[PDB]
RNA sequence: UACCCGCAGAAGAAGCACCGGCUAACUCCGUGCCAGCAGCCGCGGUAAUACGGAGGGUGCAAGCGUUAAUCGGAAUUACUGGGCGUAAAGCGCACGCAGGCGGUUUGUUAAGUCAGAUGUGAAAUCCCCGGGCUCAACCUGGGAACUGCAUCUGAUACUGG
RNA sequence: UUAGCUAGUAGGUGGGGUAACGGCUCACCUAGGCGACGAUCCCUAGCUGGUCUGAGAGGAUGACCAGCCACACUGGAACU
């Protein structure tokens, strides 16, 4: 229930920056960025109207690795909900346990952060929730249990996260190993090119 | 400034004595995105040629219209050749639900939440022309209240 | 008070009993017209005092035949 | 024939709006003066006078912004061929609330946003849009 | 006769009852008459997972209602607890 | 087109 | 039994369909209207991204495709919400019962309709806010909903008597 | 491309009958009853709370759950 390719492949197909490994090498020496994958990555493609929708679903899916199975029953959530649909879209996704361990900095990646929340590390609330796809209620508080605090993954990430900025609605504590989930978030806090109405109007059809 | 798109591409034939002369139809519509559209319409020879001429007759040919932050005052009828069209504003953050249409004639005007749906005839360059004289005759609650004369709720 | 109807006799040549018709006005489930629905009732006539055509007040009882099921009160109006 | 009086009536209306016509006359009843007394009320016509006792003539003074028609279109929604009701939570608004539907209710009448304060319900007369 | 009984609703391996009153020609989830309460036993006993009316409760045994005794030991300790 | 055919007859359904 | 402790080492654990357009992704070779392909459009007799194969990619995922069936798209039986001069359609015409409908003024009835209230519309399902199973599915608390029907008290503008 | 159907049939008296009203049954008396708002005939089908589809109105359907009716090799009958 994963994707096992290469990562900045994904990235060669979009051309977009995913935050698909951590950040100490660039984004351009490792890979040509603008280049398509396989015999005519140099030839620039035609953009259809359907392509814009689809590219869209594609862009935010790959980041957060979920499949189309639970990305549709995450719009089944967010067409119930009231209010803006795009704003209950991100509280979905950004609620997600294994994002939070992310933007805290206890994972470098997002694969290195799934990894840490299934393979039986993060408390919630004194709790063990060993699945990736846990939505985290508000005015909560997550740590690290005893015997995860030794592991070299967690001394390794603190320093990366550290050196980019940090979200507004989480407080992150690295002496304890430890986070508050303070707040929901809103669409100006995250990221704003990212346009959560292409996505929305493909299962509108 | 302008936000501009192309919406079909067909290929005309003319017969003259000695064959078929093939030429190129291009529909275009442009917008500034604040309740401003203008569409045109090309014949040439060639294609970029088809689209060039189209987007001349963009700039005159634009109409003014009254939005309400970014979505239309009422549901109002559209009716042409063969396009039945039924518009309706939504609440906000539905997004834009139409066809191909259709949709290069919202997103130039900044309009956001809208039902749409077309009856009758599917041709593109009917559905447009529906579209916008149906925003033409479509009114605004200041301007009815010229009409009327009243500066109560209404307003 | 209690429950009563009213209509006007269309059959009156059997003895002790006669057959009053009812009419209703259905909003329609479909189309929503006013429709006149002819409900066809046989009651007890006690003396055989109803005529043709004439408006009529019945009420509920218990059967007393195989068909019937309503009774006599009064006649409205006798034999315009 | 003259069957729906009211639909007589609108039909009146609708064409001298669009013709240019600056005063138009029908025939008057009880109930025609109970829709064109609110639509002198609401901002669509000017005013009207009654002639005749034997019978009775009214007439309507016509409406213009620049020469353009206020009433831009008018419908008849209950019919003699079909009656159409609701209640006082199913008034319908024309153009989302900015037209009005003239409903006839026990209080004599009145709009829908008249019988918002009055809440009754009745027969819809026309979309006045 | 009027009895009173459980109803076993909740999926497999999660016990659930609700508290009905119903005839002995029915089954455990036939046709009640009308519901009276519930009872949880996988419950945490912490919270909530008991709770019934004792106004209806005497309604219905002053007129002869009979009363299993699983449902018994619920009406033994409701008033241990309050 | 008229309601009141359509009491008669309803529209028939292929 | 769930759960939990402890051990070992990435070690035991990814495939299918598509790639002319619709509809996401392009080249090469073989074949020669033959073989085949195909839901539609229609591809292939000497340069076929459409056949076969390879390379590479795309869409999904412990599932993926196909077939059959229902609704939607279909406003393509159009109450909402279609037409009948020539695209299918106004009987060859007329009389007329039943049926539908009906000018204007007043009074009356309160039938239709509208307002309010009572009783009822089993539970479950769906919807709203919650709780619980590590999560979800699922289970469950109360509320809403069930636009229904019956009765009573009212209002009288419209329809009916 | 089903227009007339029906003699215990429609009603009344009296007797009998069941736990209860009643052509439920019997003798007698009356000729009515039903029906173009679909009687009757033929074919098909368990129904409903619901499910699914659909913006809604509608549309298709009745498996699992629940309610009711019918049935227990075919047909008929009564006892307890
Ligand atoms: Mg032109
Ligand atoms: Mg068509
Ligand atoms: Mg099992
Ligand atoms: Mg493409
Ligand atoms: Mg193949
Ligand atoms: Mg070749
Ligand atoms: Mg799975
Ligand atoms: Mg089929
Ligand atoms: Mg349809
Ligand atoms: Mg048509
Ligand atoms: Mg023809
Ligand atoms: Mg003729
Ligand atoms: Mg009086
Ligand atoms: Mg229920
Ligand atoms: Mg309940
Ligand atoms: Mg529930
Ligand atoms: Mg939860
Ligand atoms: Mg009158
Ligand atoms: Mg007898
Ligand atoms: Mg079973
Ligand atoms: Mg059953």
């Amino acid at each position: 229930a994963r994707y096992l390719g290469p990562k900045l492949k994904l990235s060669r197909r979009e051309g977009t920056d995913l935050f698909l490994k951590s950040g100490v090498r660039a984004i351009d020496t490792k890979c040509k960025i603008e280049q398509a994958p396989g015999q005519h990555g140099a030839r620039k493609p035609r953009l259809s109207d359907y392509g814009v929708q689809l590219r869209e679903k594609q862009k935010v899916r790959r980041i957060y690795g979920v499949l189309e199975r639970q990305f549709r029953n995450y719009y089944k959530e967010a067409a119930r909900l009231k209010g803006n649909t795009g704003e209950n879209l991100l509280a979905l996704l950004e609620g997600r346990l294994d994002n939070v361990v992310y933007r805290m900095g206890f994972g470098a990646t997002r694969a290195e952060a799934r990894q840490l929340v299934s393979h039986k590390a993060i408390m919630v609330n004194g709790r063990v929730v060993n699945i990736a796809s846990y939505q985290v209620s508000p005015n909560d508080v997550v740590s690290i249990r005893e015997k995860a605090k030794k592991q070299s993954r967690v001394k390794a990430a603190l320093e990366l996260a550290e050196q980019r900025e940090k979200p507004t609605w989480l407080e992150v504590d690295a002496g304890k190993m430890e986070g508050t989930f303070k707040r929901k978030p809103e669409r100006s806090d995250l990221s704003a090119d990212i346009n959560e109405h292409l996505i929305v109007e493909l299962y509108s059809k | 400034e302008l936000q501009e798109k192309l919406i079909a591409v067909n290929r005309v034939s003319k017969t003259v004595k000695g064959g078929r002369i093939f030429s190129f139809t291009a529909l275009t519509v442009v917008g500034d995105g604040n309740g401003r559209v203008g569409f045109g319409y090309g014949k040439a020879r060639e294609v970029p040629a088809a689209i060039q001429k189209a987007m001349e007759k963009a700039r005159r040919n634009m109409i003014n219209v009254a939005l309400n932050n970014g979505t239309l005052q009422h549901p109002v009828k559209g009716v042409h050749t063969g396009s039945r069209v039924f518009m309706q504003p939504a609440s906000e953050g539905t997004g834009i639900i139409a066809g191909g249409a259709m949709r290069a004639v919202l997103e130039v005007a900044g309009v956001h939440n809208v039902l749409a749906k077309a009856y009758g005839s599917t041709n593109p360059i009917n559905v447009v022309r529906a579209t916008i004289d149906g925003l033409e005759n479509m009114n605004s609650p200041e301007m009815v209240a010229a009409k009327r004369g009243k500066s109560v709720e209404e307003i | 008070k209690i429950r009563t109807l009213q209509g006007r006799v269309v059959s009156d040549k059997m003895e002790k009993s006669i057959v009053v018709a009812i009419e209703r006005f259905v909003k329609h489930p479909i189309y929503g017209k006013f429709i006149k629905r002819t409900t066809k009732l046989h009651v007890h006539d006690e003396n055989n005092e109803c005529g043709i055509g004439d408006v009529v007040e019945i009420r509920e009882c218990r059967p007393l035949s195989k068909t019937k099921s309503w009774t006599l009160v009064r006649v409205v109006e006798k034999a315009v | 024939s003259m069957q729906d009086p009211i639909a007589d009536m609108l039909t009146r209306i609708r064409n001298g709006q669009a013709a240019n016509k600056a005063a138009v006359t029908m025939p008057s009843s009880k109930l025609k003066v109970a829709i064109a007394n609110v639509l002198k009320e609401e901002g669509f016509i000017e005013d009207f006078k009654v002639e005749g006792d034997t019978k009775p003539e009214l007439e309507l003074t016509l409406k213009y912004f620049q020469g353009k028609a206020v009433v831009e279109s008018i419908q008849r929604v209950s019919r003699p061929g079909l009656r159409i009701y609701k209640r006082k939570d199913e008034l319908p608004k024309v153009m989302a609330g900015l037209g009005i539907a003239v409903v006839s209710t026990s209080k004599g009448v009145m709009t829908d946003r008249a019988a918002r304060q009055a809440g009754l319900g009745g027969e819809i007369i026309c979309y006045v849009a | 006769m009027v009895t009173i009984r459980l109803a076993r609703h909740g999926a497999k391996k999660r016990p659930f009852y609700q508290v009905v009153v119903a005839d002995s020609r029915n089954a455990r989830n036939g046709r009640f008459i009308e519901r009276v309460g519930f009872f949880n036993p996988i419950a945490s006993e912490k919270e909530e997972g008991t709770r019934l009316d004792l106004d209806r409760i005497a309604h219905w045994v002053g007129q002869g209602a009979t009363i299993s005794d699983r449902v018994a030991a619920l009406i033994k300790e409701v008033n241990k607890a309050a | 087109a008229t309601v009141n055919q359509l009491v008669r007859k309803p529209r028939a359904r292929k």
